RNA sequence: UAAUUGCGAUAACGAACGAGACCUUAACCUACUAAAUAGUGGUGCUAGCAUUUGCUGGUUAUCCACUUCUUAGAGGGACUAUCGGUUUCAAGCCGAUGGAAGUUUGAGGCAAUAACAGGUCUGUGAUGCCCUUAGACGUUCUGGGCCGCACGCGCGCUACACUGACGGAGCCAGCGAGUCUAACCUUGGCCGAGAGGUCUUGGUAAUCUUGUGAAACUCCGUCGUGCUGGGGAUAGAGCAUUGUAAUUAUUGCUCUUCAACGAGGAAUUCCUAGUAAGCGCAAGUCAUCAGCUUGCGUUGAUUACGUCCCUGCCCUUUGUACACACC
């Protein structure tokens, strides 16, 4: 076997995980490369990772993940924060701390929730309206 | 907003009352100290007691 | 129904000589040019990019954008 | 369900729940020990099922 | 016989809720104050808790 | 597509069926301010009688346009669905008939009176100028007549 | 046309019985040592910069 | 290098694979194209007319070869969208199974998908080859 | 700005940009600078972003809705009328399409442009309705920044709203329009219009 | 303070119900126990593309290993913690750091005393009294009616388009539910434009339907501001489905007909964060029928973070000839 790590990025419902072994450098999502994604509004909020650590880590590494439930949106935050999550999770295992801090650093300084699961979630219904807060409509008489 | 009971603030009188020797302005001590020195049926109105008795241990040592 | 769904041989020629001095062309700038819908707008727009004028610096659909030669 | 029997009232809902809890355990053995098992280790409330074979 | 896991449940539960009612009337006079159904291989048992089982 | 050019072979405005169907509009959509021939009908036909949809009503050489007017009025000579076509299985005769222009007219006119001298329930609601298809008056439809 | 630009220094209070004004003293930036109050529309916070357009009337009470 | 189709954009492959499902000649297209609607859930025929076949052909193609097994069901559930009930809510409706079959069969005469066990199609051997030969074609294009 | 490349393959200008400088969809978050003291601290711009979408909880508390990137603050305030509530990629498109096409007339970041019609649109004072008796004079108020800030954004979309709606030009193009004259207040702008008159109204009745 | 929640003042001291605690659900455990009804890495068997290793798939058992993702048992975790402002330096409140989480953590379950001539005898084989009881007000069968249409009022659904309709293409959820002495959820294969038909099939279910390939949404085109290709009422004709039965048209499909509505007077409802709004789905009901409800997830703002002006209500003080209590 080879160095290698496993991680998971959560936005709604949406769960990414990823696998981050040692290797030549993919980057690939599902199947596919993540040069493709879209959205593609949003491409670039999944480059973001890579971007502001330096593309080159990427280079004794190969990342694959998979994205199920969620949404669309929900789903491109999943991965980024799986992709950035794993490359932190690989540099805390084999390469030295120091330079994880400063992937840690580097991230949750910009950051968006790279590391960290957003909490938010859907709020319960309730009988008289058609949303959660939102009650229906009186009329009085 | 986050006004402690009265059963906490009393239990929490009564800890300090009688196990002052013991206890700290430390939380993560005082709770452990509330498991094994009283019986409480919940980890939440434990929890609620010790950063209590913790409050009130803080705020003892300047007066 | 009110003008502006055809070619008319002056109008062609009036597009190839009115077309530079426009930083913006689209598909509404060719319109408020007081001629061709919004159809031929867009084969306009398929056409000055035939060969010149216009540089294609947008992409897609609804929104279009182009500006002079250099 | 709706709380009222008849229809008056602000219409007030209520929602009554049943959990269903299923476990299943695999165990390779002889005859004897099975129906000794599960003759024993009785239980009311809890239903349990002992199938064989691999099919 | 054969009902799914989650019909067979309530279907108990059902089967609980007529039994309590039909000895709550039955054994008014012998002071009938509950029922518990056991279910074991060959029988089926049914405890009546009452304060009066010479009458029962 | 392309930048056409033309001259003056194409005049606005042209009379067929005996409705007027305005020129500089894409053709398909032309033909639909004729009666008994809606989106559908339309596109088929014009698909029918090797026309660009394309073009616009304005161009179309005469030859093409009476083509359209004999697909038309003879949809299954020209191999089109039968379920395609508005009057099927008549109710005299019962054959498949696509009626059009000023004739849908009539035969909305000889439907309903059919219904009324026959004093079928339906005839009655025409008669009475209601709601046939069963919906609630209470309520809905009040500016009406 | 003359712009004042006034920081604000405290928070005083809501006015206006809806209860959305904020009376505040600012003390504005080009030659400080002088204080005036006036009444904001938005919400303010300590240490905002206010463009006063008129730089001497004060208000106090609103209904 | 080395391809697949899942290294290639859809829609340029898709628009590729059409044109050569095009070109090629070889297709069969049932005939009530052109009069057809895709989906009872549709207001107008395509208009690709003379063509969209190809591009559902191929559509069909590549999402066979991205997984196990799918039916004619399965893509009538796919290419199923809204349908306006006029003044009432909208819903969810499937599309068109005569169109889907006739594609999976048309695309089964030519090889390039196959009754699979399990059920459904499955993609074929030589559809994995033509398929990523395109895709291959669809990057080079982009050199 | 030193090539690299690994398995997958990552593309020129992609590579190039993001290493190098951290700018917009592709324009200059360095220079641009708030040409109005207040409204600092109330403009975002610097820490710099690639698009304007964020899962951002500006809003469980006061003021920290201040920290947004005012871009986004923009594109957010794009998408309302009902119908497109939600839809934020609707709006984060029309913004890349209005930068362009801003950037197009007059060159300019067109996100300083931005920030220049925000700043010239936000209302210096106002008026309130006192009561002071039945018959309700107006009571002349100096609005906040942030509460400047904020009816700028909601001024320049809703103008542009009403002046997309029912004619040829698309959202972006009139969106761009507005935020044109407003850079540099023309008064061919809704916003411009309706700053003028919040503050005439509330001069004439001090 | 959300709270008779507390501090404090104190002829009161110390307490109990109720609030809080408690319970349930949504959040956090690379720590614990495990899983061919959940999934991952390796290995074979094998396809495709490149060939230099490689990339992308197939294979309910061909084996080995794991438990991050998934499942639910047992724990842990937050006590508004640390620091600093503010406050009688009190209870508390506010800001920053940290944190899965710092608005009662979010949302609910439960919930004292007392009142109402509130509603329900049309849920009950719960019931007093009255009425009726064979030319029945008992019950059943046939047919009609609850849908009837000058018009007033309330809940709603669909829209007036170009942040749009249409057409290709992209393609992503969560809460559910399903057949025994029966015909429920239904993949798949053919046939059919469709709606549907038909031959088989799996599932009493984390195993099959189902990854419920939902819809908004994304992309490339067509349309081009024209009651327009926005809108889909009204209506004619034809095909199907449930049912013993569809006429006053159960629903479904196809063509055609192409209304009002160009943002809505005075008025008035709901709402503070994954909320509002937009979007669809599942469940109830259901032989057939959702423009309803109950839940669910998808996309995801603007604006406060205040006040007593309007309204509604609680609290004291005060008057009382009321106490069946201003009906
Ligand atoms: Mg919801
Ligand atoms: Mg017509
Ligand atoms: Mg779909
Ligand atoms: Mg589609
Ligand atoms: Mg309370
Ligand atoms: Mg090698
Ligand atoms: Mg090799
Ligand atoms: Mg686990
Ligand atoms: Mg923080
Ligand atoms: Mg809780
Ligand atoms: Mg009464
Ligand atoms: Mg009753
Ligand atoms: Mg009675
Ligand atoms: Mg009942
Ligand atoms: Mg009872
Ligand atoms: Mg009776
Ligand atoms: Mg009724
Ligand atoms: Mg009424
Ligand atoms: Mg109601
Ligand atoms: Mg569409
Ligand atoms: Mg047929
Ligand atoms: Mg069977
Ligand atoms: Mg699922
Ligand atoms: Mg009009
Ligand atoms: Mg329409
Ligand atoms: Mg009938
Ligand atoms: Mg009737
Ligand atoms: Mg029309
Ligand atoms: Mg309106
Ligand atoms: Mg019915
Ligand atoms: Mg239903
Ligand atoms: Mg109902
Ligand atoms: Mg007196
Ligand atoms: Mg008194």
């Amino acid at each position: 076997a080879v160095p290698s790590v496993q991680t998971f990025g959560k936005k709604k419902s949406a769960t990414a995980v990823a696998h981050v072994k040692a290797g030549k450098g993919l980057i690939k999502v599902n199947g596919s490369p993540i040069t493709l994604v879209e959205p593609e509004i949003l491409r670039f909020k999944v480059y973001e990772p890579l971007l502001l650590v330096g593309l080159d880590k990427f280079s004794n590494i190969d990342i694959r993940v998979r994205v199920t439930g969620g949404g669309h949106v929900s789903q491109v935050y999943a991965i980024r924060q799986a992709i950035a999550k794993g490359l932190v999770a690989y540099h805390q295992k084999y390469v030295d701390e120091q330079s994880k801090n400063e992937l840690k650093k580097a991230f949750t300084s910009y950051d968006r929730t790279l590391l960290i699961a957003d909490s938010r979630r859907p709020e319960p219904k309730k009988f008289g309206g058609k949303g959660a807060r939102s009650r229906f409509q009186k009329s009085y008489r | 907003g986050r006004v402690r009971t009265k059963t906490v603030k009393r239990a929490s009188k009564a800890l300090i009352e009688r196990y002052y020797p013991k206890l700290t302005l430390d939380f993560q001590t005082n709770k452990r100290l509330c498991d094994e020195i009283a019986t409480i049926q919940s980890k939440r109105l434990r929890n609620k007691i010790a950063g209590y008795t913790t409050h009130l241990m803080k705020r003892i040592q300047k007066g | 129904a009110q003008h502006a769904v055809i070619l008319d041989q002056e109008k062609y020629d009036r597009i190839l000589k009115e077309v530079p001095t426009y930083r913006y062309v689209s598909v509404s700038v060719l319109v408020d040019r007081l001629k061709i819908g919004g159809s031929l707008a867009r084969i306009a727009l398929r056409h000055l990019e035939k060969e010149g004028i216009i540089k294609p610096i947008s992409k897609h659909s609804k929104q279009a954008i182009y500006t002079r030669a250099t | 369900t709706r709380k009222t029997p008849n229809g008056e009232g602000s219409k007030t809902w209520e929602t009554y729940e049943m959990r269903i809890h299923k476990r299943y355990i695999d165990l390779e053995a002889p005859v004897q020990i099975v129906k000794r098992i599960t003759q024993i280790t009785i239980e009311p409330g809890v239903d349990v099922e002992v199938v064989v074979a691999s099919n | 016989a054969l009902i799914s896991k989650k019909r067979k449940l309530v279907a108990d539960g059902v089967f609980y809720a007529e039994l309590n009612e039909f000895f709550t009337r039955e054994l008014a006079e012998e002071g009938y104050s509950g029922v518990e159904v056991r279910v074991t291989p060959t029988k089926t048992e049914v405890i009546i808790r009452a304060t009066r089982t010479q009458d029962v | 597509s392309l930048v056409v050019q033309e001259q003056g072979s194409f005049q606005h405005i042209l009379r067929l069926l005996n409705t007027n169907v305005d020129g500089n509009i894409k053709i398909v959509y032309a033909l639909t301010t004729i009666k008994g021939v809606g989106r559908r009908y339309s596109n088929l036909v014009c698909k029918k009688a090797d026309v660009d949809l394309h073009k616009r009503a304005g161009e179309l050489t005469q030859e093409e346009l009476e083509r359209i007017v004999q697909i038309m009025q003879n949809p299954t000579h020209y191999k089109i669905p039968a379920w395609f076509l508005n009057r099927q299985n008549d109710i005299t005769d019962g054959k498949d008939y696509h009626t059009l222009a000023n004739n849908v007219e009539s035969k909305l006119r000889d439907d309903l009176e059919r219904l009324k001298k026959i004093r079928a329930h339906r005839g009655i609601r025409h008669f009475w100028g209601l709601r046939v298809r069963g919906q609630h008056t209470k309520t809905t439809g009040r500016r009406r007549a | 046309t003359p712009v004042t630009l006034a920081k604000v220094i405290k928070v005083l209070g809501r006015t206006g019985s809806r209860g959305g004004v904020t009376q505040v003293r600012v003390e504005f930036l080009e030659d400080t040592s002088r204080t005036i109050v006036r009444n904001v529309k938005g919400p303010v916070r300590e240490n905002d910069i206010l463009v006063l357009m008129e730089s001497e009337r004060e208000a106090r009470r609103l209904r | 290098p080395g391809v697949s189709v899942r290294d290639v954009a859809a829609q340029d492959f898709i628009n590729a694979y059409a044109s050569f499902l095009q070109r090629q000649g070889k297709l069969e297209v049932p005939g009530y194209v052109d009069i057809v609607k895709t989906s009872s859930g549709n207001e107008m025929p395509p208009q690709d007319a003379e063509g969209w076949f190809y591009k559902r052909a191929a559509s069909v193609a590549r999402h066979i070869y991205m997984r196990k097994q799918v039916g004619v069901g399965k893509l009538n559930k796919l290419y199923g969208g809204a349908k306006s009930r006029g003044v009432r809510p909208y819903k969810h409706i499937d599309a068109s199974g005569s169109i889907n079959r006739k594609v999976l069969q048309a695309l089964e005469k030519i090889g390039i998908v196959e009754i699979s066990p399990k059920g459904g199609r499955r993609i074929s051997e030589n559809g994995q080859r033509d398929l990523d030969r395109i895709a291959a074609q669809t990057l080079e294009e982009d050199e | 700005f030193t090539p690299v490349v690994l398995a997958t393959p990552i593309p020129e200008e992609v590579q190039q940009a993001q290493t190098e400088i951290k700018l917009f969809n592709k324009w200059s978050f360095e220079e641009v600078e708030v040409k109005d003291a207040s409204l600092v601290d109330y403009v975002q711009v610097r820490q710099p972003i690639f698009v304007a979408h964020t899962a951002g909880r500006y809003a469980n508390k006061r003021f920290r809705k201040a920290q947004c990137p005012i871009i986004e603050r923009l594109t957010n305030s794009l998408m309302m009328n009902g119908r497109n509530n939600g839809k934020k990629l609707k709006a984060v498109r029309i913004i890349k399409h209005t930068l362009d096409i801003i950037n197009v007339l007059t060159d300019q970041n067109p996100i300083q442009v931005v920030v220049d019609a925000i700043t010239n649109t936000g209302p210096r004072e106002d008026t309130t309705r006192v009561g002071g008796g039945g018959a309700a004079r107006r009571q002349a108020v100096d609005v906040s920044p942030l509460r400047r800030v904020n009816q700028a954004i909601a001024l320049l979309t809703i103008g542009a709203r009403e002046a997309a709606f029912r004619n040829i030009k698309t959202i972006a193009e009139t969106l761009a329009e507005e935020l044109i004259n407003a850079a540099k207040g023309s008064s061919t702008s809704y916003a411009i219009k309706k700053k003028d008159e919040l503050e005439r109204v509330a001069k004439s009745n001090r």
